[PDB]
């Protein structure tokens, strides 16, 4: 027979694969005390939508949904995040959290098997460098040839953002399209520096730590010097790991991530195979404030790129 | 190397002319798949067969135009160089007294790109009836299926030549450099080389 | 804060148990030669739906549907079977197929109640194989599969649907009836059943028996005094069963045993722990389920429920 | 700002000419006690996908709470069938239904999603006369319409399916041969069978003629019962109605729904691609609920009318 | 055999009925040119912005979120805004709403007219529409969004929680809240009152004594409504009446029939709904539930 | 031992006879909740939906109630393995005499203590209809006009006649069970049977 | 006239009670009008309410319990005979507070409602196990960690071992009427109620 | 009068042929000025462009006759006409293409131009498959973009210039006279003359 377009289908072999890499990733885990948590699979679609998004309202277009017979709208695990915060606001005592997961979400797009942590609780600087050390270790299990591991600040973004006359929305969609002549025209509609023009044009298309450091640097904006600084220790105390590539041309995925946030990428597929980064607002929707760092290795593309690399 | 995909139309003349105009070998004879001395493997074919192959990953970069990329419902590339060559633009043609008509139903647009003309009144807060017509939309209001249309006029000749006028602009259409983003992330180097040799 | 109630909540302990006993069985599993699949979360609903038979299962009610893009009614995932039956007509080869599945399947229960929708289940299935091979195989690995459950008290209880079905046709051809009277060992109602009859004195001892007693010497003797050859072929094979394994773990024969579904063949066994009243594991032989796509083939596997099987290694620990 | 695809829009004036050939119909069958029925918004995807143009793919669904598969209205006849099931005195019923159906179409085609319809169903009613006041009623909701050019054709199951067993029993090929009038598969398909020469003079005919008086004859000689039967059946209501309006018999048409038992007709408009009216006899669908009765009616495709009053008025 | 707890089933004679009585609107509608108009039946979710449960719904080919005809007046305001030079405009619809639990509405908009001659417009029809229903008894009542808000921020400004007393006319509760904040002689003394009674004198008095400007200013407007339409049926002012929507500007009406439960009829002022697409006008019209006005002419015939 | 939960109305006393019959210990007769007797026997007492609640959670190995409830609750994993006959108790659908022949506009609506069943019997009448849950005396249901006819126990036939109704069909009979744990059956077998003979020739 | 509805319970008595206490014909036979004019139904609680909403009566005196618990509410609470001293309240073992709960609280209740509402603001997610009677045995059986009931002298769960472990609610009977009524016969509706509020 | 439409092709040139052995006017030849709609002296008013413009032109009643070839007619969605005339002018079909090997080798990928039918066909063998839309379609399995193609295949030509080879035909297909059925219950007179006379050439 015919299957539905919304069902995957994962050969034998994957199979094998997907779960070769959880036994080993889940070695790694528990060797650093991440404790294994199932999300429930039925969710209450004001949880969603709710804490994903400000401004427009997200949208439960992707979303499978139904009525209760209490006559309630219920919806299909949609987000590993959001669960985990939850289950930490229900332990009273302050304490510090380790998470991992391994399942997948339902989503609909014209299977998603995820897994990923979560660090709550805590110290700040330590959860940096434990996740982004953790990651890199995570991409050393999967068997891919050629990959890169990008890290970016959403504070340089904003900060970016507000010095370019406040056009937040539309710098953040010429970035998206790295539209370098889009950009062109608009930094000819502005008042902006010789600085700012020089980084704004070069973010766009290099990593080269030395090429940027400077561009930064003359603009003598503190809390662009500040937030690159950071990202460039980052780059020196984990570069012996693996070399790490700063993109200040980053586009924060979620509007909630707080600074850090950092993607990985394999050459045999488009989209990234763990993404991740710090956003303590979550934690708010909740409890209080706290310092909440995770990432999500995205199976799916780990695997289809897996396939492609055997060729 | 470098896999490329050309739109065989006038584009294709606006690459090959801007490629030998960049000290780029330009070795032009019909086939399909070539390849040059700077090592740049090249395809041809219609606008919607580059960006399906740029897609597919089949090619890194690919040149195609900006009504067909505002139209087709891909999105995830990298529009790095803009080739501010053509004249053309994205206008609402009609005869001289659509402005005046006054229709108490629903405009019938007649167009090739559907979304471009849904897109287009969306902004307009104004509520459309489209009629995809693949070929010359001038009959669309012609033979009467439309009472405008929606297309790329450029000297504007075509419309004047059926009593139609342009009755506003959309936006100017021009051939785009994309660039597939798993490639520029893996050879950077290269395509920014090219990128910048091509903008002089 | 607040979840659904069809939303089931594993404590972190919980979820450490099965990750542990997965571990066990993926080996167990692994080491006989069994490839996991992971079979589609939605399915279209006419699959689930073609089958009505008597036990009662697939039943639209049970089912979180909601209808797909193209207009269609879709299914969340309601049975690991199906999906693992359909995969072996995929195959072009006619050979051999042991599949297996660590996953959960989704059904509706009441609220207010410990009832779980969401249920986690692993188990396997042979395609293909011989029957007399099959039939061993399935069986002495589910005495396996026991044995790396933590639980203390478990009985291993096994039946056939032929002896079953013999057993209706003897019995004035009530199959309707004696399959409600046998499901809740009804003895009042078997009674008043027997005296509407002209059963054999025979038949009257065995029916009266088959629902209280799994005695192998006791039950032999009814049986062949009914001198009933299919009746007598049948308890044969489970005794035989009941020897090969007797070694590895005690097997109990169920001549009083209903088919779940319609479809069950012949062999069929369940397997309960004095810590909970659902079975920890049942299963048996469908070669049926593997005509409604390709050809007749033996068709054999089990499923443990793992969620009796956790909350029944709850209760074991007080 | 603006509306989805699937959605229809009616200027101010078409939904005068709506309402205005509402009210006269409305006049028109209360004056032969039609009454009016309006059936549920939603059904059961069930009652629907039990009919084989009853595809799912154009049919609006959503789950009900108790979790059931519920559809948009999709058709008019089937819940008033099921209405006069519901009554035990077995006597005669007549409904009359105003409103519209929910089906799904192409984007960007021009076609309708919503329908407006205005219909009727004579149920219990004997057959004689059943047949010939629909028929009546039918021509009458015509002069209604402000259509200046019209025809009404009208056609037989029976002789269709008569058509299709002598023809070699090849039902499924001929009927698409029918529907798109392939003169020329047709004939590579005379070609393949040794068909009579007057079962050949006729399929080859019945295909582009409507002349009565040559139709005849290749019915007769074809010597076939069934065929001349039904034949026969068409001439008279011909003729009964002649006065009304000039009747047309397309030997040649092809019945739209398989439960469709033996008189159907169709009305198109010079100035609409689609017909404007259809019906015909359908007594099988009865018999999916109560017993064997008596079931004919049509209905009135309003949107098809009135785009042609507005391009006849050009 | 079985049917959709949400299709309904009229009786070949409740269509009669409905069908008399929009006949009898028809003309009554059309003679105070209000013209006709079929809001489509499918809409972009997203337009119903201003409870996705209560909604039948779905995606299309293209991946939006579309859904059935859920309210009349969203629909017609949209049209208003097309209209490019700014007019009034009289807009009638009788058709039905798709909710989950017929619903079949019969109903009028009035936008772009004078703010005063507009209510009295609307105020007016409404009573006389009522008077071709054939209901025996019915009592129409008036309220105003201006004076429950008014009401509600001098109530310690705690208005969900008294929006949830008015709703139940919870005495016992209003006297445990009156009691927990120390309100003025006044304040008490109304929101006793304005519970239990529409005796216009009475009323009045009450709300003088609180010798605050809004509220006696909101009380005054529907003491004249009451005075200019007392003639043609007497009105009934309900100062403890709830908005039943967020975006009611001031003046709200309901009407009610001694035969069914729910309101016959129900409208008011909604200006906040034509800034979503236009600019600041004056937009109002009301509603009639035909399911239950048929309802109720069938009890009141026993 | 053997846990065991009794309905606490009538049959409470039904059961106790029972046992005594058998032989076997009673403290029930003559405040608190759980007791244990002689015969090793934990009984607990209370309605009848809270003795299958606690049957299906294993709370308990036996229970006693009503056919009744067991037609009306939807739980279903147990064995009815003794069914006692100390009662003349049926399912019956009343209303008034003339009710066999009115033609409803509308669905009919049916009252009763028991829905489940109610929607059960008209469903195989392949009639719709709506019901009203009314939680005691069902009677008023077509009293106060609350509803037309009425599907609930019928015994004597005196709280129908009272008030001017009649049995329009009889649905089934109910009579007071005996239920038992599946599980429990599976490792108990012997006291479970044991007791079944017992309370057998006790009738 | 007027029709009223009261619950066979202990309530049946605070109306007749106050009825009495209030100048009404009272007359307490088996099965109803009274001088008053006014037409009398008895029954349970959720029959009261059940009557009253399709109309059947225009007044029903039944408690806050089942108002609460009940899913109806399109009705006019009021007046509210304050006498009693019935609670809501969260009963369970003394050590209840402190043990320490790794997995979600087990409550059973015969009022799921109130139960599932009461955690709800309490921030907490707990499993409701439904017993429609003695919902002490819950935690005693082993079936709930605790337990949701009406409290009234605390002896019920003291001669088990329980304890309140913290109130929810003040329960008392409502005089509750049909909105239809009470807009049409606002009359002998208020009349009633002031009459009952000095009594 | 006879309102037509013509594929601008190939078929336009077929269609002018037929016509003048029909002896009809043919003034198509001397007017190619972006003229898209022209009159002959038989009083017949034609209308040139795409195919799918032209199946469009005829749904639409802009038109009362329309030639298109039946392989548009395959993919198109519309369905409400008759078609009366069956040239035979040409020879192409409908095929499966593909590498040798292809035979005997996750989900098959087919690049074609009529994804419509490509679907139809693999829908009968009851094998489920994944369709890349091309407006050259032999470039799909050259550059690895999909296995095998389901495109109009004539003399084999462009096929083996690519080393590639039918693995299975489709059907036939050839040029077509589509009428608008109304325009057939009011015009049938006419309509069935140049039936007629098309037929005799």
């Amino acid at each position: 027979y015919l299957l539905p377009e919304e069902s995957a289908e994962m050969t034998l072999n994957q199979v094998k694969s997907l779960r070769q890499i959880e036994g080993r990733l889940r070695k790694l885990f528990s060797l650093k005390n991440y404790q294994e948590v199932m999300p429930p699979s039925f969710e209450y679609t004001q949880l969603y939508t709710a804490l994903e998004s400000n401004g427009k309202t997200f949208n439960q277009e992707k979303m499978f949904q139904f009525i209760k017979h209490e006559g309630q709208s219920i919806t299909l695990r949609y987000d590993f995040t959001l669960p985990l915060v939850r289950l930490y606001s229900q332990i009273k005592d302050s304490t510090s959290a380790r998470y991992s997961y391994f399942g997948k979400i339902f989503r609909k797009e014209k299977e998603n098997y995820q897994i990923g942590i979560e660090l709550f609780g805590e110290s700040a600087d330590k959860s940096e460098l434990e996740i982004l050390s953790l990651a890199l270790q995570v991409i050393e299990q999967l068997g891919l040839n050629k990959t890169v591991f990008e890290i970016g600040s959403a504070k340089f973004f904003q900060r970016l953002c507000q010095l370019a006359d406040g056009s937040t929305e539309l710098l953040t969609e010429l970035l998206l399209k790295k539209d370098l002549s889009g950009l062109n025209a608009f930094i000819e509609k502005n008042n902006f520096s010789k600085e700012l023009r020089g980084l704004l044009k070069e973010i766009f298309i290099t990593n080269e730590l030395s090429r940027l450091e400077n561009l930064v640097t003359n603009t003598k904006d503190d809390v662009l010097i500040s937030s690159f600084d950071q990202l460039k220790e980052f780059s020196e105390k984990l570069s012996m790991i693996k070399p790490i590539i700063i993109d200040l041309g980053m586009v924060p995925k979620m509007d909630y991530y707080t600074d850090l946030m950092f993607k990985a990428y394999s050459s045999a597929a488009n989209q990234p195979i763990l993404s991740g980064g710090r956003y303590d607002q979550l934690l708010s929707n909740f409890q209080e404030e706290a310092f909440a760092i995770g990432f999500c290795c995205h199976m799916d593309t780990i695997l289809k790129a897996l396939e492609r690399q055997e060729l | 190397m470098i896999k490329i995909a050309i739109t065989k139309g006038r584009i294709q003349k606006q690459v090959t002319k801007l490629l030998e105009n960049a000290d780029y070998d330009v070795e032009p004879i019909r086939e399909l798949q070539i390849k040059t001395k700077d090592d740049l493997q090249i395809i041809f074919g219609k606008p919607n067969d580059v960006i399906t192959f740029l897609e597919h990953g089949i090619v890194d970069i690919g040149f195609v135009g900006k009504d067909t990329l505002d139209e087709n419902d891909f999105d995830d590339y990298y529009e790095l160089l803009y080739l501010k060559i053509g004249q053309c633009i994205f206008a609402l043609a009609s005869y001289p007294d659509f402005s005046n008509k006054n229709f108490q139903r629903h405009k019938r647009i007649a167009s090739k790109y559907p979304r471009v003309t849904k897109k287009y009144f969306a902004q307009k807060q104004e509520d459309i009836e489209i009629i995809k017509l693949e070929g010359s939309v001038e009959l669309g209001p012609v033979v009467g299926l439309a009472d405008a249309i929606v297309d790329i006029v450029e000297t504007g000749n075509t419309l004047s030549a059926n009593g139609l006028e342009v009755i506003e602009k959309i936006s100017d259409i021009s051939t785009r450099m994309i660039v597939n983003k798993s490639s520029f992330k893996f050879k950077k180097d290269k395509i920014i080389e090219m990128v910048e040799r091509l903008e002089d």
